[PDB]
């Protein structure tokens, strides 16, 4: 069964965070088990504590765990710029048991002002959809942390099939960008009243919509 | 010091295996169990099996049974973890860990799994302070460069990093914000330049006409 975690949490230098880790009573609610792995870019991941609160030995005591019914927690305080990376729960793998890992949260650890990010939605252009091919461009900048969820609509309906989308990356202002592509054929973009592209920053969440008709 | 040592990076043509190699030292190879977890880029870690090394016994994560073959060689105290009939969606860097509680990890091995070759961009204008720009659509490999009129508009201008696509090929979009009220006068062409294929694009970028 899978474990939940927030996608990102985000805190200032010195303060105190908490990452959740979310299963049922049938694994997190029964076994004292769960670990919390670090992540930096580019490294392999490093055990932060075991068995729900055991640190190992050289783990700063300013990280801890707890567990309260099916929800483990991960609490980070006095939050230092090395904090700053990405935290897996996971559950002890071996014997009778089978391992399962969270989907992962990125911390980020404050070093300027939040910013709300910048959405441009393109639609095709004239000359991709002479060619007989279609795509929608969703362009996310200027925005702080580093973390966003895309989504695509047809219409008022989700669509998954044909998005490509960037891990967002760093910006040369610290800011960060991600982009989005929809793929559709002409007669989809053609055939449909609208598509979305759905931006969610901070729980913020913005729509842009393009049509391929004015009336 | 307790340490996991993983085989080379590859890069399989979709259908064919790998096989990763996981060599332990700094503590007794057949004390503790290998897990092997995998993590596509930009994703999460997700668990493929464990590996009994004494017996050689195995588990396989549901996703895999079928084509993920573990097995060890203690006499060298190496674990090995084989995939077949690899999609493009199993490019990932693959890793072995210490134990059930997973304490050490291996340094990862990345195997890239693509029929890519090299290949040009296609660019589309992308019709507009007003925001306009340029698609650079299925290139391979990295990188695309991109200049607005030939390097005289510098200011607003905003190339993204490019999307690596399920198909193995790259695309990525420039825009730049100009005045409004410049669109009516003001010529937009951006020079797009991969190396790679030895291609060049000058894209012109006309406003939206109205009706």
């Amino acid at each position: 069964s899978a474990l939940t975690q927030p996608a990102s949490v985000s805190g200032s230098p010195g303060q105190s965070i908490t990452i959740s880790c979310t299963g049922t009573s049938s694994d997190v609610g029964s076994y004292n088990y769960v670990n919390w792995y670090q992540q930096h870019p580019g490294k392999a991941p490093k055990l932060m504590i075991y068995g729900v609160s055991k640190r190992p030995s050289g783990v700063s005591n300013r990280f801890s765990g707890s567990k309260s019914g099916n929800t483990a927690s991960l609490t980070i305080s006095g939050l230092q710029a090395e904090d700053e990376a990405d935290y897996y729960c996971g559950t002890f793998a071996g014997g009778s048991y089978y391992g399962v890992f969270g989907g992962g949260t990125k911390l980020t650890v404050l070093g300027q002002p939040k910013a709300a990010p910048s959405v441009t939605l393109f639609p095709p252009s004239s000359e991709e959809l002479q060619a007989n091919k279609a795509t929608l461009v969703c362009l996310i900048s200027d925005f702080y942390p580093g973390a966003v969820t895309v989504a695509w609509k047809a219409d008022s309906s989700p669509v998954k099939a044909g998005v490509e989308t960037t891990t967002p990356s760093k910006q040369s202002n610290n800011k960060y960008a991600a982009s989005s592509y929809l793929s559709l054929t002409p007669e989809q973009w053609k055939s449909h009243r609208s598509y979305s592209c759905q931006v969610t920053h901070e729980g913020s969440t913005v729509e842009k919509t393009v049509a391929p008709t004015e009336a | 010091q307790v340490q996991l040592v993983q085989s080379g990076a590859e890069v399989k043509k979709p259908g064919a295996s790998v096989k990763v190699s996981c060599k332990a030292s700094g503590y007794t190879f057949t004390s503790s169990y290998i897990n092997w977890v995998r993590q596509a880029p930009g994703q999460g870690l997700e668990w493929m099996g464990t590996i009994n090394p004494v017996s050689g016994s195995t588990s396989y994560a549901q996703k895999f049974q079928g084509r993920v073959t573990m097995t060890r060689d203690t006499s060298i105290s190496t674990a090995y973890m084989e995939l077949s009939r690899l999609r493009s969606d199993d490019t990932a860097v693959y890793y072995c860990a210490r134990g059930g509680w997973f304490d050490y990890w291996g340094q990862g091995t990345l195997v890239t799994v693509s029929s890519a070759s090299t290949k040009g961009p296609s660019v589309f204008p992308l019709a507009p302070t007003a925001a306009l720009g340029c698609l650079v659509k299925d290139y391979f490999p990295e990188p695309v460069t991109v200049s607005w009129n030939s390097g005289a508009l510098t200011s607003g201008v905003h190339t993204f990093p490019a999307v690596l696509q399920s198909s193995g090929l790259y695309s990525l979009s420039s825009v730049v914000t100009v005045p409004s009220s410049s669109l009516g006068t003001q010529t937009y062409i951006c020079n797009v330049n991969h190396k790679p294929s030895n291609t060049k694009v000058d894209k012109k970028v006309e406003p939206k006409s109205e009706f």
